[PDB]
């Protein structure tokens, strides 16, 4: 995948051009960052479990989808959707630590649609329950660090729809 | 005898006891011990299921034969039951993975190294010295995983399971001392060095008092 | 909806407080 | 890494096997990119036909994150 | 069923079906009125077996349903209800079928997870379906109430 | 794959009902019929092999395929056409006793279509194949047993074409 | 066996024995007084099932009683005889264990290999199976035959 | 492996001697035990786990095994000891259907005392847990079922040591 | 170790050490002095970290210190106690190492099932571990309790 | 494997020596030997089959071996041991092309009696099978031929044994 | 493998004890030794070609035993002596680095002598190969590194022989 340094290297290597100042700068904000986005990785690891318990019980539970006749029915389809939510969540963590959205896109993304599409997973539901972890992670990360995980969890929301 | 009908007399046996059984040279055992397991897509969970316990089971060692959770590995498991890779492709990924490395690379000396790489992929004791000494300059020159992506896609690998089966414990017999080497590695080298370095255990203590 | 076990569960409780009990080793 | 998702259809010439053998014989799949020109090498030995290759993950061109 | 395991059986060593394999057809097909029979029996009752048997389980394990509990609450009392329900009916499926698979598929496999999650406690979910097994068993002819019982047990075992 | 039994248990538990006397009718209906069935499959194993042979006697041999430049032109080919029939034979036999189709989809009829395409395999020439095995097989199984072991021939035989 | 048969399944999938597969044994325990007493028949009537059954195969292959065949000779005849007794002691032995598997590891597994080298045509022992069969069917009480049947089949399909 | 039926049968075999009464009354000894032992079997798959937690209490832990130092210290090595406890008590189990002990002899116990020996595993302890699980097996099998169930444990037992 | 880790990689892929695994290595020498303060700190309060993370966690949980839990009777409270002094001590190798992998092999491989068959509830476990952090957390220095409360994060999440 | 030109030349590397008119008389002689060789394999291989079923005749069926106990005695191994006869045979044949012994012992003698003791397979009777091939080979190939055709199969029953 | 840290570790959890200040004392003496040990290690990788090649020139080349008759004779046996030598020059850096020499033990030292003693690779040469590589690394690493390496150098020699 690709990280924001290496974003960087990337585009003024096809150039072939040396580093330059305005490259530098841009290096320059990903590493004043750095420190809030290592310590909301550090939040959200912790309390995993939570936001993924806290998002299905907004959305997914007690629901239709969760009775009979519904995708979350059995025990195996539950267990399959808590696993893509915990899926996500890495996921978006990763990209959050990386300042890239490039590796939602390598491994989450590529695919998915169709995929859930072909096994008759709701797409919106899907979407709903990133929404809810997104508010969940929000709270715990703090206001600096909720700017920057959210848009990786939007991300991911828009790549599915 | 005389006065018996001559086809009793032929099926006759004279040694009686103490003359070999069914069960005697190769044994009745190690075939029908042998399955051959083929994922399909449309199959049932719990079918597909008794086959992937099956791949962690031959290439782990996983003696229970059913995988603890932290040795399994699920976008892996999740792309097999998705059919979007092979049996073949999980087991390369099962090789690549860091379980693997630690249980089996990082223990063993590199000839032995090569020595679990057969018996894992593959079923069988390594055939020759010569075979031992190419996998050995791969580990050495490239990595564990270039070894382990040298076997599944050797020609052997590909008559024997292709891309469909699972791997067995197939003890050949077509080259010269395959077979008994492929006892001694199946039937009786059970792993007998720990994986981890930490908390040795004392030698005194057997007892419980 | 679970209502046969809303009303069964309610008319459970009622019938019987589980607050006293404590656990029997048995 | 990249990854190729490759279609291909391989015919048993040398044998007459019995048992199920479809999986082997149409295969879409999932490869490496470091894998695929020995995979591809391999079905084209066996006189199989490889229908189809597209870049599933990676970026074409790309000098680094490859 | 028994029919799907024979048969995968005989397919995976690509063959047709053994003597054996045949006979365990038949005695299952001969059996089949009475496995339909007993399944009627736990359908019919099935509203007492769950209320029993939760009863007995809140008496068992008073710490669920009080306040500091998991179960406490009217709803939430009436999930766990609920959810004895599901698993009884399970039990009918795989009586008829003769074997797991269904049952399995159903509601074993993932099963550690989905509870873990939800935080309810599993070593309790055992003890709500050995406490249905008794109150089911005693609505059963002896002959008919063993057969009944190994499912349970099976589900005891898987959890 | 799925039998008859499993496929009212399937059809029940999406719904979420519980098991009914209507539905508990057609399981009945399945266990009457599975003496015969069990008898029939005994028959067409013992007789596999002469089953074969006299479907292909009635189209597949004494014609243009075996003639140079004919599909089944070479031994490697007529070895191979007469093991695809072993596999649709032992297959309709395990769907008769099944009661069910779904094993044919299952592992038969998917990718055949494909795979025969590029093979080059004429499917009309196998369809006709497949139809001379279910009167060959109707005559060793008896009337009874043929109109159930029919429609599973008829089942392939749709499917391949 | 049935047990054999069972426990290795169980084995393959590392589980204990299924409520299925448990019921399986309990059914097989219980047919097998029925099971002793049809072998016993079998053995008793050995001698003429044997004679009887070469005889009906002779009449259906003249040929393999001819100096062409393999049979030809007093001695060959002997022989295929005697392998006639060898697959009917194998069916007595299969009927008692409720499975195959002690007929398959015996006679049926290499079969085709040993007859080629032999140079005997195997459709005509598959035939003087058949031929065993019809004979036995007689003896037998028409459940007894159903049972005894199966067995006889297998063999009859394992070498054709 | 071997079984009892099968263990006749064999016996005969190599005489090349048709079934005789004799040999019958082993079988019939055996048909009358079967339907005992599997109930037995259906009791320990159910109580398993138990089995092997009173076991455990009984001669494995509360010892300076489980402490520091203790082969059994380490929670990896405890759950490594508690998963061959398992494989020991399935077998068993296995061996008692059969009525054969020679399931064991191939499975559990080849190469088991040495590789016991190089991981430093203490034979006597195993031993110890063996026999334990035996009594516990013993109390809710029955009386009848314990007597046949013993042997095999014991047969275990004296393989280990 | 962070040594360890890096060696490790390296045997793999058949390569000397990595420019960027050499910096690691060196950053972790550095900070080395350091942990082992930190370390040697907890060893010290380690008595009163146990009993006041003892005492939330029977707050917090009733149940287990009552009849019907694991925990119930003396012998029973002094094993919940040790298990919480064995996490702790664990948690101080890790920070010397700079890694879990100390941590890991000792305690969190097969705890699920160790704890499992003990009856043991894995979550009250986590709670304890939660617990001797704030208390552990209270006696470092801010930026000395970071460092130490990753590690002790990582048990709580392994303990899950 | 080795043959006789390439043991000449290995001989003559280790020593480092370059090719001496010595040196060149053993290639000669072999050379001079090899057109009868090939006519010998040629023949070997057209009547294999046979020269199986006539050495079988001559010692191992008809026997104690066959009859039940014996450890001929049922099909699994009865084929078992023509299919080893077979490989003795191919081997030989191998060996007389080569004007080696060598690649026997490398392929065919290693391991070969040990393997022979675990089976409990006899040693005498497999060299007696060994002996009859070879005087059928003789009688087929010819005098000449016989002469080259005997020392190899000599050479394996003198390992066996 | 086990690093110095891990092995103090280790001694201290068998015990049981929590680290304490003398254990603490030798941790300590390890981290100065640290930033040394680095240093070294990324002078000998650079230089790990010429390292070799100048061990060789002192011992293995101009030799016996690149003459004909010797073990480096042929292309092949000198290209895996080069190769046994970069192994045992890889190992000893790792060694350095973790300040123990249990890696050397676990992959490089173990069944090393046995597999020599079949292949009749000569022990004592290779021993003299890693001591003329010793002294060519000590003077690239400079004093105070190269004691520290000279130990691993030893500690494999004095194995090897
Ligand atoms: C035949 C003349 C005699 C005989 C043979 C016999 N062999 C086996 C079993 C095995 N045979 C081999 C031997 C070889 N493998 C090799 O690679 C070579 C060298 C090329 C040989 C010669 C092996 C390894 C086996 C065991 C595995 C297998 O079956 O493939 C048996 C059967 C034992 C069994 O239980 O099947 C027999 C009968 N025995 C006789 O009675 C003849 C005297
Ligand atoms: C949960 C929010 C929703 C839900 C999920 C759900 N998913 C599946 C099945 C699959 N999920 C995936 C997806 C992924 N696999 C991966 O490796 C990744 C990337 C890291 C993802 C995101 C896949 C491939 C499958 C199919 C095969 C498999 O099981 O692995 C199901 C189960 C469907 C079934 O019956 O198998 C479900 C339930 N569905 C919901 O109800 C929620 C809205
Ligand atoms: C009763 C034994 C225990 C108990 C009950 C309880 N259950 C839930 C919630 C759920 N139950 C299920 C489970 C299933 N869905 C399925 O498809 C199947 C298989 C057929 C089962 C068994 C589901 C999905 C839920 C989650 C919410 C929902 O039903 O939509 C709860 C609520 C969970 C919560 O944390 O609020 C409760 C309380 N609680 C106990 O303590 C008993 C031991
Ligand atoms: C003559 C030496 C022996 C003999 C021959 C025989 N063959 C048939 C029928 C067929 N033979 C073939 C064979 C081939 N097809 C090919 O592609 C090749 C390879 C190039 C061969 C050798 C085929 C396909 C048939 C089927 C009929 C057809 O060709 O359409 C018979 C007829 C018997 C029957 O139909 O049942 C016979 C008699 N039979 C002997 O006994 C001779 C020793
Ligand atoms: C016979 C009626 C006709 C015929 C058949 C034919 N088939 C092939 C090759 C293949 N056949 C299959 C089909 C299957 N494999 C499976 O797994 C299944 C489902 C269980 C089926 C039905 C496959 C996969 C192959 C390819 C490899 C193989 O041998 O299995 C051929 C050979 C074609 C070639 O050149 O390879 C032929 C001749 N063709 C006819 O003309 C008959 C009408
Ligand atoms: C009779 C139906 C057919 C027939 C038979 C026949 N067999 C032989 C020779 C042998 N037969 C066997 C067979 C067996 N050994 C086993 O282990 C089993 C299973 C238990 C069998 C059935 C063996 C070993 C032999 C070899 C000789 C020996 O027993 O030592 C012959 C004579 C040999 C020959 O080729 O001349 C014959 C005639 N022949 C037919 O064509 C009949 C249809
Ligand atoms: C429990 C009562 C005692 C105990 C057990 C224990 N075992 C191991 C390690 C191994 N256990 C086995 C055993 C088997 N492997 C097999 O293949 C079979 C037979 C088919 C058995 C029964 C094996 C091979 C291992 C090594 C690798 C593995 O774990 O899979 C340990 C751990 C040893 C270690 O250092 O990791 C333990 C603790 N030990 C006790 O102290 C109890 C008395
Ligand atoms: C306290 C937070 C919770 C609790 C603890 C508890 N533990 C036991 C018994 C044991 N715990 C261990 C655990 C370990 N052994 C190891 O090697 C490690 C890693 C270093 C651990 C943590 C062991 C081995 C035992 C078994 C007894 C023994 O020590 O030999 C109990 C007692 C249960 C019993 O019946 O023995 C308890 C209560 N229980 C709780 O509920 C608390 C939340
Ligand atoms: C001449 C064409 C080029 C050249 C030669 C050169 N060679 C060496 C040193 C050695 N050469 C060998 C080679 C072999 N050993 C074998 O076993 C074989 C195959 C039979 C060969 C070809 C060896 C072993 C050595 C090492 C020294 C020794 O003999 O013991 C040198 C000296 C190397 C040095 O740098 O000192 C040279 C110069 N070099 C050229 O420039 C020519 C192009
Ligand atoms: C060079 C100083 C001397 C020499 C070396 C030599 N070694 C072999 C063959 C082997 N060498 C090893 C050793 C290792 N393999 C490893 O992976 C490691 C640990 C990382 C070591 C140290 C092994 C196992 C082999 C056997 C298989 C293989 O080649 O890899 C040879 C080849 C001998 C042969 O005939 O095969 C040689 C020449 N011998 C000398 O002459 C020098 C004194």
């Amino acid at each position: 995948m690709q990280d924001a340094i290496t974003a960087v290297i990337n585009n003024y290597d096809v150039q072939g051009k040396y580093l330059d100042g305005a490259a530098l700068d841009k290096l320059k904000a990903y590493f004043t960052t750095g420190a809030v986005r290592v310590r909301a990785a550090a939040v959200i690891s912790s309390n995993a479990t939570t936001i993924i318990k806290e998002a299905a019980a907004k959305a997914l539970i007690y629901s239709d989808l969760t009775r009979p006749g519904g995708n979350m029915y059995t025990t195996r389809r539950y267990a399959a959707c808590i696993r893509d939510m915990d899926y996500f969540l890495r996921y978006a963590t990763y990209a959050m630590l990386a300042g890239d959205p490039s590796i939602l896109d390598e491994r989450v993304l590529n695919g998915l649609k169709e995929t859930y599409n072909s096994l008759g997973v709701p797409i919106a539901a899907t979407v709903g329950g990133i929404q809810a972890m997104k508010e969940v992670v929000g709270g715990l990360v703090g206001p600096d660090a909720a700017k920057e995980a959210s848009i990786y969890f939007d991300y991911l929301s828009s790549g599915l729809s | 005898d005389m006065s018996r009908p001559m086809f009793l007399e032929l099926g006759r046996s004279f040694k009686g006891a103490d003359g070999q059984s069914v069960e005697v040279g190769v044994g009745t055992l190690r075939r029908q011990l042998e399955h051959i397991y083929r994922i399909a897509p449309d199959a049932t969970r719990s079918e597909k299921d008794v086959a992937i316990n099956a791949i962690y089971r031959q290439v782990l060692d996983v003696f229970a034969g059913i995988p603890p959770s932290y040795l399994r590995l699920s976008e892996a498991e999740s792309k097999l039951k998705n059919n979007e890779i092979s049996v073949r492709e999980f087991v390369r990924r099962l090789g690549r993975s860091e379980n693997y490395r630690k249980r089996f690379f990082e223990p063993y000396s590199s000839p032995k190294v090569v020595e679990l790489l057969t018996k894992h992929f593959l079923g069988r004791a390594p055939i020759s010295q010569q075979e031992i000494s190419t996998y050995v300059q791969i580990l050495g020159t490239k990595g564990l995983a270039a070894a382990v992506d040298a076997i599944v896609e050797s020609p052997e690998y590909l008559t024997i399971f292709n891309e469909d089966i699972v791997p067995y414990r197939r003890y050949p017999t077509l080259p010269a001392g395959n077979y008994r080497a492929s006892v001694r590695v199946n039937d009786e080298e059970l792993i007998s060095q720990s994986w981890s370095s930490l908390s040795p255990t004392y030698t005194g203590y057997q007892y419980v008092t | 909806s679970l209502g046969s076990w809303l009303d069964a569960a309610r008319d459970l409780i009622s019938q019987n407080d589980y607050s006293q009990k404590a656990i029997e080793v048995e | 890494s990249r990854y190729f998702k490759v279609t291909a259809c391989i015919p048993s010439l040398k044998r007459v096997r019995t048992g199920r053998e479809l999986q082997n014989t149409f295969f879409t799949k999932l490869v490496p990119y470091e894998n695929w020109f020995t995979e591809q090498q391999r079905i084209q030995k066996a006189g199989g036909k490889v229908l189809s290759v597209k870049l599933f993950t990676g970026v074409q061109g790309a000098n680094t994150g490859v | 069923s028994v029919l799907t395991k024979a048969i995968v059986n005989a397919d995976a060593e690509a063959r047709y079906l053994s003597p054996g394999e045949l006979d365990r057809i038949k005695s299952f097909v001969a059996s089949g009125e009475r496995r339909l029979r007993i399944a009627q029996t736990l359908t019919e009752a099935r509203e007492r077996i769950v209320k029993q048997a939760g009863d007995q389980l809140f008496q068992k394990r008073p710490d669920v349903v009080s306040p500091g509990g998991n179960a406490y609450g009217e709803k939430m009392t009436a999930l766990c209800l609920r959810d004895l329900d599901y698993y009884l009916r399970l039990v009918t499926y795989g009586i008829v079928a003769g074997d797991v698979t269904p049952i399995e598929e159903i509601g074993i496999i993932g099963v550690k997870e989905m509870y873990n999650s939800l935080q309810t406690p599993i070593p309790a979910v055992a003890e709500g379906v050995r406490a249905m097994k008794n109150v089911a068993t005693s609505l059963l002819s002896g002959d008919d109430a063993a057969e009944a019982g190994f499912y349970f047990d099976y589900l005891v075992g898987a959890m």
